[PDB]
RNA sequence: UUGGCGGAAAGGCCUUGGGUGCUUGCUGGCGAAUUGCAAUGUCAUUUUGCGUGGGGAUAAAUCAUUUGUAUACGACUUAGAUGUACAACGGGGUAUUGUAAGCAGUAGAGUAGCCUUGUUGUUACGAUCUGCUGAGAUUAAGCCUUUGUUGUCUGAUUUGU
RNA sequence: AGGGAAUCUGAACGAGAUUCCCACUGUCCCUAUCUA
RNA sequence: GUGAACAGCCUCUAGUUGAUAGAAUAAUGUAGAUAAGGGAAGUCGG
């Protein structure tokens, strides 16, 4: 096999975490640098190709692209760390004061035996003009050379019965560290939006723990999947939103239609919110937490480079075949039914 | 507290990738778990009737849906759980697909 | 062949960088910072809903 | 006690002052002995425990049940002390199969049978075709959704700077 | 009421042997899944 | 008894329910299946 993907380990834990960030450039505008969701999903495209240089320029392809659930990321503190010969170190971290349900359940692994004492102290010790918060906010904001966003996901928005959101890391790349530390404090409590992050031609790279098969039979026998992979270079061909209906609607097919198929996606509901249709086939299986970063440099070719336009989204039954894009489809071809009338 | 309710319970559920050879004991125990969980007490005594009819078709054939009456009473003096035991019991339907449970009034 | 760290190939794609191949990814940057800047104002209306 | 400074392990560095002892800068007056001719002659700094006399602060984890993004067993991810809670049923979708049981018919080969000897004459048997009927059944067990009905919410242990 | 045709061996043979022609197959390309 | 049948499959008379159990169900192994396209290219040798 591959001698780099070794050990041939379980993970430790499913939320695997960004091991490389974009670099930085110092006059770019503040902007976050990786995403996360919920990957569960996978569909049809068919668009037109305007490829140069190709044999399907012109044309229409058909391709596979994967659907992440991506609600909302919602900011609830700020990492800084200092430059050292040992690597970095985190001198101070910052919280926001009044945290959601979600993340004081993280902190916990039985939540319910609890008397859900988390942040207590810490909130009063903001209950005043500030003055301490205010002094470790100067103590980032004098040293640390970068600064990461802490984040979580809003669990309770995706179909997910896990009620327990995940906390990250996400470090900027909007220059002046002052700037830094002061979006930060522009967005405690706050929320992100994923095409603040995102828009269409993007290229990204998701990272996921990639689908445990178990134990397995120089070729060795052990541990074969749930492993931390980064695949790198799949193109965005679609954000979404979950107030506006007709995101299944193309400029050529143009039906109001959610790009939630018949039935939801197997294993997995519908969307609700926010989601990324990626190209290609992310990490991981369904349910599965992902996330994605962007390009770590500037990655530039044709495959990079050109607009996508699509022409039409599978919403067929994955539950079973596809015959159907609408229910409305369903009972125009069908006629009409005996439990109807 | 004495209460008396009714019950289906979807066998066609929880004896799914079963070997034909062990569904209907499992059946059994299925149906024990089933009335451990709805009343909260451990001595589930089963009818005769309730072995009959899970046993009418062989041993690979136990149906998808069916319907019991499962009844918390009181357990009588030198009882290791003390003090209290259900006792399960078929009843009489063409169909037991699509029913409400539904708690038996006693007389 | 040339390798991916073919030398000749990585001075060619950095003349690449330093024209087109870098100015579009510098206005789609701009304009994701834009979007972003305009999900500030979103939340500080729905600030103003509560606070009215 | 006023600040300023220190992030490389900063855990320390300078500074503003009030009090407060001491000063061998110089000069006086007392006291030391018997540890008997030496015997480290114990004056340092950790980690504590029991006592005191003052401040301060009002947990989680494991087992057991569940979950299935995990799974040889471990381990992992979940879920659960009154809730857009969870469980069981129930309904709605989506799929798979291909027209369920029962009943009726003028569609009926071929026949039994009343004689008006038939030019869909008749009473009955009568493969199958047809209709109610894309019906019936199954559909989560590792699909989706849940204004329905019914119920559960508390057991044992372990942990201290 | 599995073939067929030759040849070596003791004209058909005999589950004799070999070669070829036609058909067939997971033996393989290249494995994949299910049950016991 | 059905069946052309000493094929099985089902039973009457009579006699058994004895062989450690329970909980799981991943890979491997043995055995049996099915499989796109090609049809011995496998192998010393269908």
């Amino acid at each position: 096999g591959h001698l780099g993907f070794l050990p041939r380990k379980r993970a430790a834990s499913i939320r695997a975490r960004v091991k490389a960030f974009p670099k930085d450039d110092r006059s770019k505008p503040v902007a976050l640098t990786s995403f996360l969701g919920y990957k569960a999903g996978m569909t049809t495209i068919v668009r037109d190709l305007d490829r140069p240089g190709s044999k399907f320029h012109k044309r229409e392809v058909v391709e596979a692209v994967t659907v992440v659930d991506t609600p909302p990321v919602v900011v609830v503190g700020v990492v800084g760390y200092v430059e050292t010969p040992r690597g970095l170190r985190s001198l101070t971290t910052v919280w926001a004061e009044h945290l959601s349900d979600e993340v004081k359940r993280r902190f916990y692994k039985n939540w319910y035996k609890s008397k859900k004492k988390a942040f207590t102290k810490y909130s009063a010790k903001y209950a005043q003009d500030g003055a301490g918060i205010e002094r470790e906010l100067a103590r980032i904001k004098k040293y640390a050379s970068v600064v990461r966003v802490l984040v979580h996901t809003q669990i309770r928005k995706t179909p997910l019965a896990q009620k327990k959101a995940h906390l990250a890391e996400i470090q900027l790349n909007g220059g002046s560290i002052s700037e830094k530390v002061d979006w930060a404090r522009e967005h405690f409590e706050k929320t992100v939006a994923v095409d603040s992050v995102f828009e269409q031609n993007e290229m990204i790279d998701a990272i996921a723990v990639t689908k445990g098969h178990g134990f397995e039979g120089v070729a060795r026998a052990g541990q074969r999947g749930y492993h931390s992979r980064t695949s790198i270079n799949h193109k965005i061909y679609r954000v979404g939103k979950g107030d506006d209906e007709a995101n299944g609607a193309t400029s050529f097919d143009r039906t109001k239609k959610t790009i939630t198929p018949m039935g939801g996606f197997v294993h997995y509901g519908e969307i609700k919110n926010d989601f990324i249709m990626v190209k290609g086939c992310i990490p991981g299986n369904r349910k599965r937490i992902v996330t994605l970063r962007k390009s770590l440099y500037t990655n530039t070719s044709r495959k990079a480079l050109e607009e996508v336009s699509l022409k039409w989204i599978d919403t067929a039954s994955k539950f079973g075949k596809g015959r159907f894009q609408t229910p409305a489809e369903k009972h125009a071809f069908m006629g009409t039914l005996k439990k109807d009338l | 507290d004495v209460v008396t309710r009714e019950y289906t319970i979807n066998l066609h559920k929880r004896l799914h990738g079963v070997s034909f050879k062990k569904r209907a004991p499992r059946a059994v125990k299925e149906i024990k778990k089933f009335a451990k969980l709805h009343m909260g007490t451990d001595d589930v005594r089963l009818a005769p009737e309730l072995n009959q009819a899970i046993w009418k078709r062989g041993v690979k054939g136990v149906e998808y849906r069916l319907r019991l009456r499962i009844s918390r009473k009181r357990n009588e003096e030198e009882d290791a759980k003390n003090p209290l035991f259900s006792y399960v019991e078929p009843v009489l339907v063409a169909s037991a697909k699509g029913l409400q449970t539904v708690v038996v009034e006693e007389d | 062949a040339k390798s991916l760290r073919a030398s000749s190939h990585l001075n060619a794609k950095s003349v690449k960088r330093r024209g087109v191949f870098q100015k579009a990814v510098d206005a789609r940057e701009q304009r994701i910072s834009d979007k972003l800047k305009e999900d500030l104002l979103k939340q500080k209306l729905e600030d103003l809903k509560k606070k009215e």
